[PDB]
RNA sequence: CGCGACCUCAGAUCAGACGUGGCGACCCGCUGAAUUUAAGCAUAUUAGUCAGCGGAGGAGAAGAAACUAACCAGGAUUCCCUCAGUAACGGCGAGUGAACAGGGAAGAGCCCAGCGCCGAAUCCCCGCCCCGCGGCGGGGCGCGGGACAUGUGGCGUACGGAA
RNA sequence: GGCCCCCGGCGCGCCGGGCCCGGGUCUUCCCGGAGUCGGGUUGCUUGGGAAUGCAGCCCAAAGCGGGUGGUAAACUCCAUC
């Protein structure tokens, strides 16, 4: 029974929950043991970096996040394309390829591209035996690393452009922002009546003629 | 920290604190909510006012993310900016003004409670306020709509 | 006069260029190939028609064309596909009605 | 080629032809028991889809399954209960018909391990089906690599789990909105997950 | 009234293989209550929960979009944090109740049928030799059997593919 | 820290086999899983609400088609598999 004034609430206790209870003791346990774990990859996959492949950039979706960029799944066929790799090779030198990413923009196409080729720069492709033939990379790079890199491999870090001072043109302060979103606002809104109404009109001056 | 607890100071007497007329019983009320039209009414419609009833449209497949635009006020704008913006201004001397991108700081709307101070600006935005962008254009600026 | 880009109305959004790839070969599924075709009606002249689709044959000979129709939705189900199967019916008509003239 | 002829051919089963057959084979498959080894596939071409090659130890039992839904096996009515429960009649199984003829040729032939299913008629009564079984231990099945993974231990039973092609349908799990009951492993599994009491070290 | 092909079917203590029961903490498929709550009770709830049957593995199941979204767009599955006690359901009462996005753990992608080309170019079992043999394999040689054109193998599968 | 056993795992040599295994550029061809989808339905199920998913029964497809696009339907563009 309820006592004066709280909130009217509405536990989910009524199943038998302390049957299905999930501790976490394991958590330390489990910390280690992927940490062990990932030191023991690392060393599998000697110089390679430890991270895994290069992956691309990507903005996120919806309006909420949009703005920002994270790591995606793999680089697109186009981009693949464009750089001039291999589809099938490029899995071998440590570059995600998903294969079911689009790409409706060019702005993101040509920035997945110059990663790809800052990659081919800066990578250090080993030959097959000691004994070295083409692509493979000279032995001074090599000597001086066979080095892991340590993180993600070429890290995206989302950046902001840096707009300096202007003057403000009688124009700018002309504007009326406010007023102007709500105009477009009722356009979208109105549109499609609109065109009926035309479209409308536009029967009655042909059925004026007939 | 039992201890420190109520049970300690109530070992000898009998009730336990709950009364020896009515004693602790174990759901006199009913379970819960029980109640909420008969029997327990009073307190539901003198601490939960409209508890009981429909009302508004349905909305299936609610998704939050569309309806994201949180918003800001003039009062703390210049905050969002470091102080030596605002500072190398209100000097110069070139009429300057520093911009202000408003959705950079993680702000879609531009609300407009408060005062700004005598000192120009270029606020680009989502979306304003009428009044957001009045004060603005008062202090000797220019809003600015981005998508 | 001053087009700020907005993020509400009509022609809304970031503007940004667009490029014009390839289509995906995965979206030319169920385009009608000419050997298909060929197996397609090859088979409709040994196999030949269903007993609604003949009821819906003889509906729209008699040129009550709604019925047929009415018909054809209750038999296969949704109103596009029972559009789509008239408009089969009735170039099958067709196509008799030029055969038998000649 | 004549597959894909075979192929659209079958799809016109309200054909004269097809239904001329139908009818024939069907009263033929009704006049044996309800398990025998058909010694080749009634089906060619279907069975080639789902995976069937014609080589040896390769097999196909055509298994009868009779038709129609499942009463609730109680004596009398006296389902005692609470009168949502009352039903006895109107209800229906879970599995499909398809999965339990899978079903049943698994459970009679223990040894051989089930691939897939396919369709050959359907009287009032009964409905037919076509189970193309492996033997895992044939060496041809063994030392072909493509195959070798039936072979494997986590595919003995595939049809008592729900796993073959039919049997999976009724598990209710495909990827998008029209699912999220199996949206971890499966029905099971995401209940599971949603009513863990997770208890973490600090709250 | 024979002999011979094949088809469909039998029988063998025929040669050689496999399956049967157990365990059941975890896992997959079915089946499925009622105490209970609602201060009564029948829908609801308890709960797709206990009991019941089936089948597994060291994990299982899932998994390479007939997906999300509606963005300047993301990009298999699983797991955690969050979303969220939210959208929704509900004698709109009791009560019940997800998903996308976002951040992480991990990260891996592939193969057929078909359509086509290639003298079936393929497979199984026999028997003789050389090696190897306590996870029955390699190489060679046999007008030695059989499977197979009612389709085996190589190329190839939507990220396109072939010539 | 030592010695002795055994076993694993990876490095080099020799032999036996297999194995003549690319990529781009332009042309000519090639292309998809039916009693399934879908509909009606009844019963269970779901937060899924003029049907989230699974079922039985009846109907029962197409190929610029099909599916999805969280309110039933018709017209219409788009998006997405
Ligand atoms: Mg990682
Ligand atoms: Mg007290
Ligand atoms: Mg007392
Ligand atoms: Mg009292
Ligand atoms: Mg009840
Ligand atoms: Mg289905
Ligand atoms: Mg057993
Ligand atoms: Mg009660
Ligand atoms: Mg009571
Ligand atoms: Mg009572
Ligand atoms: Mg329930
Ligand atoms: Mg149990
Ligand atoms: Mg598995
Ligand atoms: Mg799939
Ligand atoms: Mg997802
Ligand atoms: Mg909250
Ligand atoms: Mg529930
Ligand atoms: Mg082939
Ligand atoms: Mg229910
Ligand atoms: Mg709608």
């Amino acid at each position: 029974a309820p006592s004066r004034n709280g909130m009217i609430l509405k536990p989910h206790f009524h199943k038998d929950w302390q049957r299905r209870v999930a501790t976490w003791f394991n958590q330390p346990a489990r910390k280690i043991r992927r940490r062990k774990a990932r030191q023991a990859r690392a060393r599998r996959i000697a110089p390679r970096p430890a991270s895994g492949p290069l992956r691309p950039i990507v903005r996120c979706p919806t309006v909420r996040y949009h703005t920002k960029v994270r790591a995606g799944r793999g680089f697109s066929l186009e981009e693949l394309r464009v750089a001039g790799i291999h589809k099938k090779v490029a899995r071998t030198i440590g570059i995600s390829v998903d294969p079911r990413r689009r790409n409706k923009s060019t702005e993101s196409l040509q920035a997945n591209v110059q990663r790809l080729k800052e990659y081919r720069s800066k990578l250090v492709l080993f030959p097959r035996k000691p004994s070295a033939p083409k692509k493979g990379d000279s032995s001074a790079e090599e000597l001086k690393l066979a080095t892991q890199l340590t993180g993600p491999v070429m890290p995206i870090r989302n950046v902001f452009k840096k707009e300096k001072a202007r003057v403000i043109t009688e124009e700018e302060k002309n504007f009326k922002a406010f007023a102007s979103l709500r105009m477009a606002r009722a356009n979208a809104r109105l549109f499609g009546i609109r065109a009926k109404r035309a479209k409308e009109a536009a029967e009655q001056d042909v059925e004026k003629k007939k | 920290p039992s201890r420190l607890r109520k049970t300690r100071k109530l070992r000898g007497h009998v009730s336990h604190g709950h009364g020896r007329i009515g004693k602790h019983r174990k759901h006199p009320g009913g379970r819960g909510n029980a109640g909420g039209m008969h029997h327990h009414r009073i307190n539901f419609d003198k601490y939960h006012p409209g508890y009981f009833g429909k009302v508004g449209m349905r909305h299936y497949h609610l998704k939050r993310n569309q309806s994201f635009c949180p918003t800001v006020n003039l009062d703390k704008l210049w905050t969002l900016v470091s102080e030596q913006t605002r500072v190398n201004a209100a000097k110069n001397k070139t009429g300057a003004a520093p911009i202000i991108d408003v959705v950079r700081s993680g702000y879609y709307k531009v609300l407009g409670k408060g005062k700004l101070p005598k000192q120009p600006v270029i606020v680009k935005a989502k979306f304003f306020s009428r009044r957001a962008e009045e004060k603005i254009k008062g202090v000797g600026g220019a809003c600015v709509l981005v998508a | 006069a001053l087009r700020y880009p907005m993020a509400v109305g009509l022609n809304k959004g970031h503007k940004v260029t667009k490029n014009v790839s390839k289509p995906r070969h995965s979206r030319r599924r169920g385009r009608l190939t000419k050997h298909t075709k060929f197996v397609r009606d090859m088979i409709r002249e040994v196999c030949g028609f269903a007993p609604y689709e003949r009821r819906a044959m003889e509906l729209l000979k008699v040129s009550k064309d709604k019925r047929a129709l009415k018909f054809i939705k209750k038999r296969v189900g949704t109103h596009i596909r029972a559009k789509r199967k008239r408009e089969e019916l009735s170039s099958v008509l067709a196509a008799m009605r030029k055969a038998a003239a000649k | 080629g004549a597959y894909k002829y075979i192929q659209e051919l079958w799809r016109k089963k309200q054909s004269d032809v097809m239904r001329f057959l139908l009818r024939v084979r069907c009263w033929q498959y009704r006049q044996l028991s309800a398990l025998h080894r058909a010694p080749r596939p009634t089906r060619p071409d279907k069975a080639r889809r789902l995976g069937y090659k014609a080589k040896q130890g390769y097999v196909i039992y055509r298994i009868r399954v009779r038709r129609g839904g499942r009463k609730r096996p109680v004596p009398k009515g006296a389902t005692y209960g609470k009168p949502v429960h009352h039903g006895v009649n109107q209800l229906k199984f879970a599995r499909s018909l398809q999965s339990v003829a899978e079903e049943r040729a698994g459970r009679h032939c223990g040894a051989l391990r089930v691939l897939n299913s396919y369709w050959v008629g359907e009287d009032s009564t009964y409905k037919f089906f076509e189970v193309i079984l492996i033997d895992p231990f044939h060496k041809a099945i063994r030392r072909n690599p493509d195959t070798q993974w039936i072979t494997k231990p986590v595919h003995k039973h595939r049809e008592m789990r729900g796993l073959t092609s039919a049997g999976r349908k009724s598990r209710g799990l495909g990827k998008g909105h029209k699912f999220h009951h199996t949206i971890g492993g499966s029905r099971r599994a995401a209940w599971r997950r949603r009513n863990t009491l997770q208890l973490h070290r600090y709250r």
